[PDB]
Protein backbone atom coordinates (compact mmCIF):
# COMPACT_ATOMS: atom_id res chain seq x y z
CA UNK A 1 0.00 0.00 0.00
CA UNK A 2 3.00 2.42 0.58
CA UNK A 3 5.95 0.34 0.50
CA UNK A 4 7.75 1.10 -3.54
CA UNK A 5 4.92 3.27 -4.50
CA UNK A 6 7.17 5.77 -7.11
CA UNK A 7 5.38 9.14 -7.91
CA UNK A 8 3.54 8.81 -10.62
CA UNK A 9 5.43 8.75 -13.79
CA UNK A 10 9.05 8.47 -12.91
CA UNK A 11 9.19 4.50 -12.14
CA UNK A 12 11.21 4.64 -14.82
CA UNK A 13 14.61 6.55 -12.99
CA UNK A 14 15.81 5.76 -9.23
CA UNK A 15 14.95 7.57 -6.09
CA UNK A 16 18.39 8.67 -5.79
CA UNK A 17 18.12 10.29 -9.22
CA UNK A 18 15.03 11.80 -8.61
CA UNK A 19 16.30 13.11 -4.62
CA UNK A 20 18.86 14.65 -6.71
CA UNK A 21 16.71 17.19 -8.56
CA UNK A 22 14.99 18.64 -5.32
CA UNK A 23 16.45 22.00 -4.16
CA UNK B 1 24.76 3.96 15.54
CA UNK B 2 21.94 1.47 15.80
CA UNK B 3 19.28 4.30 15.36
CA UNK B 4 17.96 4.94 11.97
CA UNK B 5 15.79 7.83 10.75
CA UNK B 6 13.12 7.95 7.73
CA UNK B 7 12.58 12.10 7.59
CA UNK B 8 8.95 13.43 7.55
CA UNK B 9 8.01 10.21 6.14
CA UNK B 10 4.44 9.90 7.99
CA UNK B 11 2.00 12.13 6.50
CA UNK B 12 -1.54 13.39 6.83
CA UNK B 13 -3.01 16.32 5.27
CA UNK B 14 -6.51 16.80 5.83
CA UNK B 15 -18.42 19.05 16.42
CA UNK B 16 -18.08 16.98 19.34
CA UNK B 17 -18.57 13.58 17.76
CA UNK B 18 -16.41 15.12 14.87
CA UNK B 19 -13.79 15.38 16.86
CA UNK B 20 -13.80 11.92 18.63
CA UNK B 21 -14.44 10.39 15.07
CA UNK B 22 -11.03 12.25 14.07
CA UNK B 23 -9.20 10.88 16.73
CA UNK B 24 -10.14 7.08 16.38
CA UNK B 25 -9.31 7.52 12.99
CA UNK B 26 -6.01 8.79 12.84
CA UNK B 27 -5.32 6.36 15.35
CA UNK B 28 -6.04 3.65 13.16
CA UNK B 29 -4.40 5.09 10.47
CA UNK B 30 -1.05 5.84 12.65
CA UNK B 31 -1.16 1.71 13.79
CA UNK B 32 -1.48 0.69 10.27
CA UNK B 33 1.40 3.02 9.18
CA UNK B 34 3.69 1.74 11.37
CA UNK B 35 2.65 -1.92 11.39
CA UNK B 36 3.47 -1.13 7.72
CA UNK B 37 6.79 0.41 8.54
CA UNK B 38 7.72 -2.31 11.44
CA UNK B 39 7.18 -5.56 9.54
CA UNK B 40 8.94 -4.03 6.22
CA UNK B 41 11.93 -2.87 8.87
CA UNK B 42 11.92 -6.70 10.65
CA UNK B 43 11.19 -8.92 7.03
CA UNK B 44 13.78 -7.36 5.12
CA UNK B 45 16.84 -5.52 7.00
CA UNK B 46 16.59 -7.04 10.53
CA UNK B 47 15.23 -7.20 14.28
CA UNK B 48 14.04 -4.08 16.05
CA UNK B 49 14.38 -3.03 19.33
CA UNK B 50 12.42 0.13 19.48
CA UNK B 51 10.30 1.79 16.94
CA UNK B 52 8.35 4.95 16.97
CA UNK B 53 6.79 7.58 14.39
CA UNK B 54 6.96 11.01 15.64
CA UNK B 55 4.99 14.41 15.25
CA UNK B 56 7.17 16.93 14.37
CA UNK B 57 5.50 20.13 15.15
CA UNK B 58 2.86 18.82 17.03
CA UNK B 59 0.26 19.26 14.58
CA UNK B 60 -0.41 15.27 13.27
CA UNK B 61 0.60 16.91 9.65
CA UNK B 62 4.17 15.33 9.19
CA UNK B 63 6.61 13.27 11.54
CA UNK B 64 9.91 11.25 11.26
CA UNK B 65 10.16 7.26 12.25
CA UNK B 66 13.23 6.06 14.06
CA UNK B 67 14.18 2.46 14.00
CA UNK B 68 16.49 1.61 16.48
CA UNK B 69 17.62 -2.00 15.56
CA UNK B 70 19.15 -4.53 17.44
CA UNK B 71 22.51 -4.67 15.17
CA UNK B 72 24.19 -1.72 14.22
CA UNK B 73 25.03 -3.76 11.16
CA UNK B 74 21.69 -3.74 10.29
CA UNK B 75 21.44 -0.25 10.45
CA UNK B 76 23.71 0.82 8.21
CA UNK B 77 22.44 -1.79 5.64
CA UNK B 78 18.95 -0.37 6.16
CA UNK B 79 20.51 3.21 5.30
CA UNK B 80 21.80 2.34 2.13
CA UNK B 81 18.87 0.10 1.11
CA UNK B 82 16.29 2.72 2.16
CA UNK B 83 17.49 5.86 0.16
CA UNK B 84 17.09 3.79 -3.05
CA UNK B 85 13.43 3.22 -1.81
CA UNK B 86 10.11 4.74 -2.84
CA UNK B 87 7.39 5.38 0.11
CA UNK B 88 3.98 6.24 -0.84
CA UNK B 89 4.72 8.23 -3.53
CA UNK B 90 7.94 10.11 -2.58
CA UNK B 91 11.50 8.78 -2.69
CA UNK B 92 12.48 7.76 1.42
CA UNK B 93 14.79 10.01 3.05
CA UNK B 94 16.63 7.48 5.38
CA UNK B 95 19.80 8.34 7.83
CA UNK B 96 21.96 7.18 10.39
CA UNK B 97 20.62 9.44 13.55
CA UNK B 98 23.59 9.52 16.46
Amino acid sequence: KYWDVPPPGFEHITPMQYKAMQA
Amino acid sequence: SQTIALLNIYRNPQDGLRSAVSDVEMQEHYDEFFEEVFTEMEEKYGEVEEMNVCDNLGDHLVGNVYVKFRREEDAEKAVIDLNNRWFNGQPIHAELSP
